[PDB]
């Protein structure tokens, strides 16, 4: 069971990357803003710093208020 | 000709630079444009080069600044006696030191932090010291906390002197340049009058101070009673009967009987068995001699009275058919380039601070040293950070002189010029040797991890198996071991227990130092040295050879000594400068001294330290089990880094929490390092843009524009992160475990 | 390793590597035909990135393993 | 202990997310590097200039984000 | 390359054979009531059983330090010859 | 009990810490005189412990399995001292820090040279700045209103798409 | 104006080497022009032929000495074959190199220079044919030189004093 579980969530998480990868090729190579025009794609790239802004607050405010505790309870 | 030269009021004592931040450099002088700035402002402020190139001004600067660096260390050492006077048992431990565990540092009692207060013994609470200055006070004959006040506000005063010093010699009278270049005379003052004076006195403390007040307390008398060092001084009867040598009265110095002083004088050897250091007699001893020879060797030089040696002389007459002109134009480079010096005495200090390490532990020369098993280990892993780092730093500099002071036309077929012409059969034979050592060592222990995976030990490199013997280091023991029966008559006992002869030296209950046997692990982990020590060779002499050309980039020269790269192009130019040859070489010095001072504390725990029984049984910390088990590296992993380490990690609830908080906090260190050496500045760059955005969009964006660390900043902050994780992890570790199991 | 060092260093070395097997005399005889050069930045990021993945892998699994089965509990 | 854990591993997801989503969503383009597109999708820097520009790329995003990944699922 | 790197004058080898022979070869007052090559003489008289090596005898000391006197004794006499013809003193 | 968790005043496991912490101080204890330094420490520990655990005690703090108080974080009436009003109290304090900070950003952007002032801040302005966080929320509320909070997307560098 | 031991390679002091004595020493020298690899006159066959009878004659002894089966009665035959085979990779090794480097019916790219300027013929070894040659002989030394070393030592058993 333990190493079913840890294979196949090491599996997903590679899987997840290279998503996300495949999407950025996607974006360099495959992508023209001619055709996708004012499109939720094109939306997406609009407002990308106020998402890549909110994730790095999300981050930080975990990160820092989980390692505060867990270094309280240390 | 020798003489004095100062400049009056060179620089005015004023507060207005104080308000400038940048203002010894003309880039900086202008303002934060970026955040980069800041940066800058804190990593050229000590870069007197840079600032001007005016070689008065920056001796002056240098000066002045080691003034400033005396001046701290002074403070440094008022605090640790005050410490010692207020905060310590130092007198408690004085009555009983074998039971008694020292302590200077006393914690608040604001957060629960006040458990750190652990029972140290004596009635008192504190945090348990391991830096030696118990036994050094004991060995200089102080027996009151007074004293030690008296020391500490002395301390106080030079630092003020120092600070003072530092300040007339900059703003009042600055030295010129004539000044600081009288090499020779700077050279026959620091050895006669520095050292071989220094020596003299010490000489003398040791001979009035610290050689009667020692017998009296090895003769078991309560230090309240015993008499004050002034008194022996002037009752000098009192003196004489604990050696009846001093009734002579200095005329046997005169009178060239010098035999008549063999009471304090003598060269015993070996160690005190009541205290387990080394017979104060023969230290006093030994600073006289060295003081003697220190004094004759400063009349060497000829500074304006004739008679000495010309040093530029010395060195245009070394040359031979194997080189060109020898060392010629080597006295310009040392005498017009603070760098070059730098270097070589960086080198020589950290060489002979790891001396110190390796002689301190072999002959214990404070009473009650050796059987203070936390204080040897610290200091010895202490002093061998301290000469790693110092080589390291000798190469950076060198490197930095042969970037920026070094001049092809006055070095022409020298030394310098023809070791610049081979560097490639230099580099080639270095990286051959690293890759056989590494090869022939590590990979015998991996041959060792495979044999005993497979179960076959008798394929492996043990005793009980083919056996690699250290023929010449058991050689040099046995030759060392009998030196006193024919090669240093003279002599009782041989250099140090560790040689042979079959003296253990037990102080209370616990064994000082044996006879330390070497076999195939001992042979392996030496080779292991010898591989580590000549990677890392290879990559700062690499750094330094290179750091002018290379087939590569043939004007690294004009790129300067500390910049990221030149390009992508070529294949890709990252980290060529010399500046990150340091970098890698820092890695590779902590290696290094991390294996050496594992070596050290699985050896001493497993065939030295330990504790011997009223029959005579002599138990070792560990069980001896370095033999057979340091042979693996299965073995490193599970007997030493599993087994020693169950006390950092069980040391919360007690006065050794910190250690573990420690343990703990620097494994983060090291990980966070981690993303400064992996990652990049582009990335961080667009991220710092994303976030720019985020506070443009609320009217809080900065007018000081953030940006990322640079490049080679980031391989900075990466390697301090790394080297301060590491070496956190290993002392919280080291004193957890020996402060446990002693 | 992969991962810190970058890539001018062993650029150099190769570079000295080269000149000394040119210069070994029963050993010049053997030439290479492609010109050894040391690994490119994105290539180096890549192996020092796989060995990283592989170390992990391999730790884990053998810890989850050899502790999940020497004591069945 | 659990809610802990599961703090922690929101903190990974956010924050391999946020890699991956800069990589993917900066990946034409930047303020530092606003003509990435032509540069392709792997391309180790664009030298030392304008500050320095180590792992601009969106694949160095993807091998920055193989950590996190790597961490998370540990 | 002249292939007289090594400048051959066969008289430095005896030379620095007698001056090594001389001082060695001193029945010196000290611990050492005898001369040291007697000692170096003694080992080899005690180590002629064949297929053995000397294992930690007083045999290695003495061998150590007569070669280096040697050694030293026959480069100093080699640089002094050849830095007369030279100007390396005048 | 909000999730089968026991008030720790009847907790046995609460009371088993109590008594072993206790000990264990007492343990210590023993091996100094009575009128030593360390012994007065010790005692002075000791009570701290029993006033500490007298405090959690009399506030209600929910103990799971053994003895270790439980924060409730959902919002409940009962344990509203927890989480939100430590945490309004929270939000009181960074909300005056930023918005303070923000005044003297904007307060220093108008100034001749404000690179100079953020590297030398302007103590007197900082100082009278910092004065009016007392009432940020009522500040960042009208500024949100008015719409002076927050800067157009028409003035704010993007990169290219 | 001394002796000045070092001279650059041939005096040219922009050709990437050194004239030292470890280099060009007359005894050094000789030493290696006479070895069978730089013995360009004479046919590759009979050079590799030598190589190969020394190869395999050094190799026996560290496989009987150090090989897993050391502490066996077959020790000198389980060294032996180990020698062999590493000989037989070493010839796959110096086939796929030859295959590689040369194609029939070029001429030789070796130096054909003297120091001194002689201009010599090119030597063959660096040929297709001259390395396919080279490579037969040295497995036929190679096997001759394992098998001269298993019956010396095991066959034979002439007293040594190590093995
Ligand atoms: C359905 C699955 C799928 C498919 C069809 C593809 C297909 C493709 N990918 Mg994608 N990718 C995937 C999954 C997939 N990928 C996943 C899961 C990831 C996350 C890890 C990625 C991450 C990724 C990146 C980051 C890139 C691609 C690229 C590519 C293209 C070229 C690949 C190439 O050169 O192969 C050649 C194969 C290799 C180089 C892999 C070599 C072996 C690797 C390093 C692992 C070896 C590990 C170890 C040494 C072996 C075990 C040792 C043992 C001892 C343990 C191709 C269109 C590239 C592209 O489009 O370029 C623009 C590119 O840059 N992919
Ligand atoms: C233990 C190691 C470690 C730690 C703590 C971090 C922490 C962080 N990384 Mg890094 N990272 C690491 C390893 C680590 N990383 C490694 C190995 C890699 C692979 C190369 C990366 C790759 C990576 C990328 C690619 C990214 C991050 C990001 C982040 C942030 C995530 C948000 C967060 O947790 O905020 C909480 C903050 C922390 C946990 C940082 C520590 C805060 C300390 C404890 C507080 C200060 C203490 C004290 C006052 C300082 C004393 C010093 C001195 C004054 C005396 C954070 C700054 C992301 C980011 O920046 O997004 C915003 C991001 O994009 N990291
Ligand atoms: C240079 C080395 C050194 C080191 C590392 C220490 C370290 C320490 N000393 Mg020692 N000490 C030293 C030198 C040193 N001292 C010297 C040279 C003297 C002689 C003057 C002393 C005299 C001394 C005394 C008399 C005491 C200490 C104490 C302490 C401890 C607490 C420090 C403290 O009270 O600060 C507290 C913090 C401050 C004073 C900083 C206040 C200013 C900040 C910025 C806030 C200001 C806000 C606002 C502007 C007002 C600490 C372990 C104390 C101790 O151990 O008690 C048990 C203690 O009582 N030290
Ligand atoms: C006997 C004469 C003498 C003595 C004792 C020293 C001693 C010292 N010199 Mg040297 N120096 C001398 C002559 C002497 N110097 C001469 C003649 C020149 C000119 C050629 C120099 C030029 C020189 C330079 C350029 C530098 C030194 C430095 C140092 C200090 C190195 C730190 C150290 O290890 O000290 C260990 C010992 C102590 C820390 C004890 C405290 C110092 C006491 C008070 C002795 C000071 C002796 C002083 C020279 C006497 C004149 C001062 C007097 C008017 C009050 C050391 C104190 C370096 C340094 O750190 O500068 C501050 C340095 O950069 N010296
Ligand atoms: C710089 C080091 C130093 C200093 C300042 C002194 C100072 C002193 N010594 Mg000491 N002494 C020293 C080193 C030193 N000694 C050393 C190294 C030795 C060993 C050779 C001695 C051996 C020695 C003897 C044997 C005697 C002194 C005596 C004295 C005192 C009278 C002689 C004098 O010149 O005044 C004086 C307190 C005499 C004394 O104590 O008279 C009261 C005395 O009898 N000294
Ligand atoms: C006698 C000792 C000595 C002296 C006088 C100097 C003097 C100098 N060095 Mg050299 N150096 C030394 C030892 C020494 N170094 C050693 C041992 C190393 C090996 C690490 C180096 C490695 C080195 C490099 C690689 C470089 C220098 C540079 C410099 C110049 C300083 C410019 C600068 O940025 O500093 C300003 C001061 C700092 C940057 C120090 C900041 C603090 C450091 C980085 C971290 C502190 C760690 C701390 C202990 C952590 C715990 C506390 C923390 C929790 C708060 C100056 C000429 C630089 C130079 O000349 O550039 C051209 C340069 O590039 N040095
Ligand atoms: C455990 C990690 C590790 C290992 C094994 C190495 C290995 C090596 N490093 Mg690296 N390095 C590392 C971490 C590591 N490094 C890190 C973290 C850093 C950052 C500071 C560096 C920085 C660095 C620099 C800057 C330099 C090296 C150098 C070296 C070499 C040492 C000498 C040599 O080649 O012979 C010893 C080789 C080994 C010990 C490798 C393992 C070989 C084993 C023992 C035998 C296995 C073979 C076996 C038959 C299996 C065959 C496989 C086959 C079936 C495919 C070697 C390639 C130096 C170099 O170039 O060499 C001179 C050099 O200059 N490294
Ligand atoms: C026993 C050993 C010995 C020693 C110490 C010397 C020492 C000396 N010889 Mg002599 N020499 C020796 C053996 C020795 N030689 C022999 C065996 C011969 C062959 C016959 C010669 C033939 C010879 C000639 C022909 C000349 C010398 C000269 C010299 C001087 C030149 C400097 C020198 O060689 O470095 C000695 C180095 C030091 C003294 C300092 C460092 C000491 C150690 C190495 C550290 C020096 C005094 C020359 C000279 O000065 O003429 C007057 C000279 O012309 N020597
Ligand atoms: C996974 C494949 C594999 C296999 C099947 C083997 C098999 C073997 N290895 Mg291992 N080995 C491997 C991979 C492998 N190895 C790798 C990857 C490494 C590097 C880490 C090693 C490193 C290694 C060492 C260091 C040693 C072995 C030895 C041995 C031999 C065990 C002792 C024995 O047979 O008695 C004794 C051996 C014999 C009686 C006969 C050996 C000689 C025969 C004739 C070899 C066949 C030669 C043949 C002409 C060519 C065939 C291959 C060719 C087509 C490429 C055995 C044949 C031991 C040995 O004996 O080496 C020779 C030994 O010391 N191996
Ligand atoms: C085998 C090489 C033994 C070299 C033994 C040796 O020490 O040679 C010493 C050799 C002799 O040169 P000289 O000492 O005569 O040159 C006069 C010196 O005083 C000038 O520094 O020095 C060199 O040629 C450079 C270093 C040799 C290359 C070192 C490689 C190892």
């Amino acid at each position: 069971q333990a190493a079913l579980y840890t294979h196949h969530q090491y599996i997903a998480g590679f899987i997840m990357t290279g998503a996300f990868a495949h999407g950025a090729i996607f974006f360099i190579r495959d992508y023209n803003p001619e055709q996708n025009k004012d499109n939720v794609l094109a939306r997406m790239l609009e407002h990308k710093e106020a998402i890549i802004s909110h994730l790095s607050w999300a981050s930080l405010f975990l990160g820092f208020h989980t390692l505060g505790l867990y270094v309280h309870n240390d | 000709e020798v003489k004095i030269m100062v400049e009056k009021d060179p620089v005015k004592t004023s507060f207005e630079k104080w308000a400038k931040p940048g203002h010894f450099s003309r880039t900086l002088a202008k303002g934060p444009n970026t955040t980069t700035w800041i940066w800058n402002l804190h990593a050229d402020a000590h870069d007197f080069d840079s600032h001007t190139n005016d070689l008065e001004e920056i001796s002056r600067k240098v000066f002045s600044a080691h003034f400033g660096q005396l001046a701290v260390i002074f403070i440094w050492l008022s605090g640790m006696y005050f410490h010692g006077a207020r905060f310590s048992n130092y007198e408690a431990w004085l009555s009983d030191p074998t039971h008694i565990k020292p302590s200077a540092q006393v914690v608040w009692p604001i957060v629960g932090q006040k458990i750190l207060n652990g029972d140290v013994g004596g009635g008192f609470q504190g945090i348990q010291i391991t830096s030696g200055f118990f036994q050094l006070w004991r060995a200089s004959g102080i027996t009151s906390e007074l004293q030690l006040y008296t020391t500490a506000i002395g301390g106080l005063i030079f630092a003020a002197l120092m600070l003072f010093a530092g300040w007339f010699h900059y703003h009042k009278a600055a030295p010129k340049l004539a000044w600081f270049q009288n090499v020779e005379s700077m050279l026959n003052h620091h050895l006669a009058g520095l050292l071989g004076l220094g020596s003299l006195a010490w000489a003398g403390h040791q001979v009035h101070v610290s050689l009667p007040i020692n017998r009296l307390l090895d003769a078991g008398v309560d230090p309240k009673e015993i008499p004050l060092p002034h008194e022996f001084i002037l009752n000098r009867d009192l003196l004489a009967q604990l050696y009846p040598s001093f009734s002579k009265g200095l005329t046997p110095f005169f009178t060239l009987n010098w035999s008549e002083y063999s009471d304090f004088l003598t060269f015993r050897g070996g160690l005190n068995p009541v205290t387990g250091g080394l017979w104060l007699t023969d230290t006093a001893h030994h600073h006289l001699a060295i003081a003697v020879l220190f004094l004759v060797a400063g009349h060497m030089y000829r500074t304006n009275f004739g008679i000495g040696h010309s040093m530029k002389e010395i060195l245009e007459a070394h040359k031979g058919p194997f080189t060109g002109e020898g060392h010629k134009g080597l006295y310009e480079i040392l005498t017009t380039s603070w760098h070059a010096q730098l270097a070589i005495n960086l080198a020589m200090l950290g060489s002979l601070t790891i001396i110190v390490a390796h002689h301190m532990y072999a002959m214990p020369p404070y009473p009650y040293l050796a059987t203070d098993y936390a204080t040897q280990l610290s200091l010895f892993t202490h002093h061998m950070w301290i000469g790693g780092f110092l080589v390291v730093g000798a190469a950076a500099h060198a490197a930095i002189f042969m970037v920026r002071d070094y001049d092809p036309t006055t070095q022409y077929n020298n030394l310098l010029d023809r070791v610049l012409r081979h560097r490639d059969a230099i580099i080639s034979h270095l990286n051959w040797v690293c890759i056989f050592l590494g090869f022939h060592s590590f990979g015998l222990y991996i041959h060792n991890d495979t044999m005993s995976a497979l179960g076959r030990p008798q394929d492996m490199f043990s005793d009980t198996a083919i056996q690699l013997q250290p023929v010449f280091a058991q050689w040099i023991q046995n030759t060392h071991a009998l030196a006193p029966s024919l090669t240093a008559p003279n002599a009782t006992a041989s250099t140090s227990l560790t040689w042979g002869g079959g003296d253990l030296v037990a102080v209370g209950g616990k064994v000082a130092l044996l006879p330390i046997p070497l076999g195939t692990a001992d042979f392996l982990v030496h080779h292991i040295h010898a591989f580590t020590i000549h990677v890392t060779v290879l990559i700062l002499l690499k750094g330094v050879l290179f750091a002018r050309s290379s087939r590569l980039i043939p004007d690294k020269a004009n790129l300067g000594f500390r910049f990221p790269c030149d390009g992508p192009g070529r294949g890709g130019t990252c980290q060529v400068s010399a500046w990150d040859h340091v970098f890698l070489g820092l890695f590779w010095m902590y290696n290094a001294i991390s294996v050496v001072i594992f070596h050290f504390s699985w050896k001493m725990q497993s065939d030295v330290w330990g504790s011997i029984s009223d029959q005579g049984v002599v138990t070792h910390i560990t069980g001896g089990n370095f033999a057979q088990s340091s042979i693996t590296i299965n073995g490193w992993l599970r007997d030493f880094l599993w087994a020693q380490a169950s006390q950092v990690i069980q040391s919360y609830g007690s006065s050794l929490s910190a250690y573990g908080l420690l343990f703990l906090g620097a494994h983060f260190v090291w990980a966070f390092s981690l993303m400064f050496l992996f990652s990049g500045r582009g990335y961080w760059q667009e991220l710092i843009e994303s976030i720019v955005w985020a506070h443009n969009k609320l009217k809080v964006a900065p007018a000081i524009q953030p940006r990322a660390l640079s490049i080679v900043q980031g391989r900075a902050v990466g390697v301090a992160h790394y080297l301060l994780g590491g070496i956190a992890t290993t002392w919280a570790f080291f004193l957890a475990r020996i402060i446990s199991v002693g | 390793m992969f991962l810190i060092s970058w890539r001018g260093y062993w650029q150099e070395l190769i570079e000295t590597l080269a000149w000394a097997h040119e210069r070994t005399p029963l050993a010049n005889l053997v030439r290479w035909k492609d010109k050894p050069v040391a690994l490119s930045i994105v290539q180096a990021r890549l192996v020092g990135l796989a060995h990283f993945s592989v170390g992990y892998i391999f730790t884990y699994a053998a810890f989850l393993i050899a502790s999940t089965s020497g004591k069945f509990g | 202990g659990d809610f802990l854990v599961h703090h922690a591993i929101a903190l990974g997801l956010h924050t391999t997310t946020l890699i991956l989503v800069k990589g993917a969503l900066d990946a034409r383009g930047s303020k530092l590097m606003p003509d990435k597109k032509e540069f392709g999708y792997s391309f180790p820097c664009d030298g030392p200039g304008r500050g320095g520009t180590c792992d601009i790329s969106a694949w160095d995003a993807f091998y920055l984000a193989v950590f996190w990944m790597l961490n998370t699922i540990g | 390359f002249n292939r007289d790197w090594l400048r051959k004058d066969l008289s430095v080898i005896g030379f620095g054979l007698i001056g090594w022979l001389a001082p060695s070869s001193l029945p010196v007052i000290n611990g050492n009531s005898l001369t040291g090559l007697f000692l170096g003489s003694i080992g080899p008289e005690l180590a002629h059983f064949p297929t053995g090596p000397a294992l930690t005898s007083p045999f290695w000391l003495w061998m150590i330090t007569w070669h280096v006197g040697l050694f030293i004794v026959l480069t100093l006499g080699q640089i002094g010859f050849k830095g007369r013809q030279d100007g390396y003193w005048n | 009990d909000v999730a089968g968790l026991t008030p720790c005043k009847e907790s046995k496991g609460f009371a088993k810490r109590q008594k072993q912490e206790i000990k264990k101080l007492e343990g210590r204890l023993k091996l100094y005189a009575p009128d030593s330094a360390p012994a007065l420490a010790i005692n002075a520990t000791i009570e701290k412990t029993k006033r500490r655990f007298e405090f959690y005690g009399n506030q209600g703090l929910l103990c799971g399995t053994d003895g270790l108080p439980h924060l409730i974080v959902d919002g409940d009436q009962a344990h509203l001292g927890e989480f939100v009003y430590p945490g309004l109290v929270f939000l009181y304090i960074a909300g005056w820090i930023g918005w303070v900070g923000r005044a003297y950003l904007i307060d220093v952007r108008t100034s001749k040279k404000p690179t100079e002032k953020e590297i030398i801040i302007d103590v007197p302005l900082a100082l009278r700045i910092m004065s009016k966080g007392l009432t940020w929320p009522v500040a960042a509320i009208g500024e949100l209103r008015s719409g002076k909070l927050v800067e157009k997307s028409s003035n704010i560098t993007v990169s290219p798409r | 104006e001394k002796y000045q031991v070092i001279e650059p390679l041939n005096g040219d002091p922009f050709i990437g080497g050194f004239e030292t004595p470890v280099t060009s020493s007359p005894l050094i020298a000789w030493y290696l022009s006479n070895l069978p690899a730089y013995r360009t006159a004479v046919a590759p066959l009979l050079r590799g032929v030598e190589i190969g009878l020394a190869h395999g004659y050094l190799l026996v002894g560290p496989f009987v000495l150090a090989g897993p089966l050391r502490n066996s009665a077959v020790r000198g035959e389980a060294g032996s074959l180990a020698a062999a085979g590493l000989v037989t990779i070493l010839t796959m090794c110096l086939t796929i190199y030859g295959i590689a480097s040369f194609k029939e019916g070029e001429a030789s790219k070796a130096p054909s220079l003297t120091l001194t300027g002689r201009q010599k013929e090119a030597d063959k070894l660096q040929t297709a044919e001259g390395w396919a040659s080279f490579t037969g002989g040295w497995f036929f030394g190679g096997l001759s030189g394992v098998a001269w070393a298993y019956f010396l030592l095991y066959v034979i058993n002439l007293p040594y004093p190590v093995k």
